[PDB]
């Protein structure tokens, strides 16, 4: 069946110079948190800001299928913290980055089990 | 600056609300004035934030598997921000349902669009929280009335599916109001008019009912209500603030583990009801909540 890849699509339309999704709900926190990627409240440390996990979710934004099996979203009712430095692209943060399983933090930007 | 600055926002005065004025125009000294936001923060997150700081002081019922439903919760954006902070103010555990005219993506458990009246639940609710406000209401040909729509649907919900003890954030202005939803705050143990600091430029408020009592406890008049919201807005001018969204140490809401008890009419003593008064109490089923939204079907 033809599937529609919008996961590339996006990086696609960004490295062609293209205006990246705006309007993901900054959160108001002390920015003493954990700093793990993705929580149920927000968890952003003195580099982060937290965000909605809806507003960030490129599937739940363009209102298309969820890849992982049953349309669960892994976003949507949580927290996604994003390195201050990329907070001015959530959205194209969460798809080329990675969540580590041992310690829950973004891989390259906080994880440190290696 | 006086010391409001520092507060989340102001609570109409006791010695306003026993006035009887008559209805005046709006006339706020710094109308159209916007406030200072931290870098990169939506209007909605630091209103959504003032209020819940705000309704932190008050003592509201917060049981385990707290049902909160938010009406009006989305926006020209397709977010919910006001749901986001809802999510990060209220306990992990607590059921949130938000609902809007047009779709919105949301950090809620479940959302319902379509117009509010549309929206049927057979459990009742310890917390409503309603953003709504109609656009035309910004076309002022006539003079300023009660308004029905939406409000007719919030007095019948609160009526019906708010659980006693419960509590409400419903947002009016100076034209979008209702005068039989200002006599529903005298169901309630205390009730006021709320203004956000980082909004006070706007004749904006949300009429709080804390703990919902399901009977009359005193006798008020919805258009006489109303003047004396103008008149207070009118001559106390409030000077914008967001000194309160600088500090989140104590912003999420204690879970207090309030009792739930199913009651019914006729178990209802002096005894239980100052138990309600305080916060302390929630009558209401436990059972599984189900909503739905009403399909109309056109050829
Ligand atoms: C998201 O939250 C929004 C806001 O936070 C909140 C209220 O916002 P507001 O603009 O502050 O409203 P207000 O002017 O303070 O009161 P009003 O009832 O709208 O008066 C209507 C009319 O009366 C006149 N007036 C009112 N006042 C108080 C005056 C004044 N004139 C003066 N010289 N001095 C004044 O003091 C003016 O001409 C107005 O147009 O409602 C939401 N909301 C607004 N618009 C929409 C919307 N939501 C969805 N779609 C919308 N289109
Ligand atoms: C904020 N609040 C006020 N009241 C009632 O309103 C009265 C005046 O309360 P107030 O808010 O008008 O002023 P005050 O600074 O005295 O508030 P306090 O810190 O509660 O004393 C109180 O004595 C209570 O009877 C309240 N009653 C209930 N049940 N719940 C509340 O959250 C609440
Ligand atoms: C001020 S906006 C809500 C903003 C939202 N609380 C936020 O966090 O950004 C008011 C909302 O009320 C909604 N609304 C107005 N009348 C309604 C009705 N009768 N039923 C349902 N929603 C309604 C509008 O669709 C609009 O999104
Ligand atoms: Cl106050
Ligand atoms: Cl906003
Ligand atoms: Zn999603
Ligand atoms: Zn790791």
């Amino acid at each position: 069946a033809f599937a529609v890849d919008a996961a590339k699509a996006y990086k696609d339309y960004l490295a062609s110079g293209g205006q990246p999704i705006t309007n993901c709900v900054k959160m108001l926190c002390t920015h003493t948190g954990t700093g793990q990627a993705i929580t149920v409240t927000p968890e952003a440390n003195m580099d982060q800001e937290s965000f909605g996990g809806a507003s960030c979710c490129l599937y739940c934004r363009c209102h298309i299928d969820h890849p992982n099996p049953k349309g669960f979203c892994d976003l949507k009712g949580k927290y996604v913290q994003i390195p201050t430095t990329c907070a001015n692209d959530p959205v194209g943060f969460t798809l080329k980055n990675t969540v580590c399983t041992v310690c829950g933090m973004w891989k390259g930007y906080g994880c440190s089990c290696d | 600056a006086s010391s409001q600055a520092w507060q989340p926002g102001v609570a109409m005065p006791n010695l306003y609300k026993m006035q009887r004025m008559l209805l005046e125009k709006c006339d706020l000294q710094n109308y159209g004035d916007s406030a200072t936001l931290p870098k990169g923060i939506m209007m909605n997150v630091a209103k959504y934030t003032q209020l819940c700081q705000y309704l932190n002081t008050l003592t509201l019922a917060v049981p385990y598997n707290m049902r909160v439903i938010h009406f009006g919760a989305g926006s020209d954006k397709g977010v919910a921000p006001g749901t986001a902070v809802l999510r990060q103010w209220l306990p992990t555990g607590t059921l949130l349902v938000d609902s809007d005219l047009n779709d919105f993506v949301s950090d809620a458990d479940s959302t319902l669009i379509g117009d509010c009246a549309t929206v049927h639940t057979a459990n009742k609710w310890d917390l409503i929280i309603s953003d709504m406000y109609d656009p035309k209401t910004k076309n002022v040909t006539k003079e300023n009335d009660s308004k029905e729509g939406f409000f007719t649907y919030i007095c019948g919900f609160i009526q019906q599916k708010l659980a006693l003890g419960g509590s409400v954030a419903i947002k009016i202005t100076e034209h979008s109001w209702n005068a039989d939803l200002y006599k529903l705050m005298g169901h309630f143990a205390w009730w006021t008019a709320f203004v956000t600091n980082v909004n006070a430029s706007s004749s904006e408020a949300f009429l709080i009912g804390c703990n919902y009592l399901g009977k009359p406890r005193e006798q008020i008049d919805g258009y006489v209500m109303h003047a004396n919201y103008i008149f207070w807005r009118n001559t106390n001018p409030i000077q914008l603030s967001s000194y309160s969204l600088f500090d989140m140490s104590k912003f999420p809401l204690k879970l207090r583990g309030t009792a739930v008890m199913s009651l019914k009419e006729g178990q209802i003593n002096d005894m239980i009801l100052s138990l309600l008064s305080k916060g302390r109490l929630i009558i209401r089923e436990n059972n599984r909540v189900v909503i739905s939204s009403d399909v109309l079907v056109n050829n």
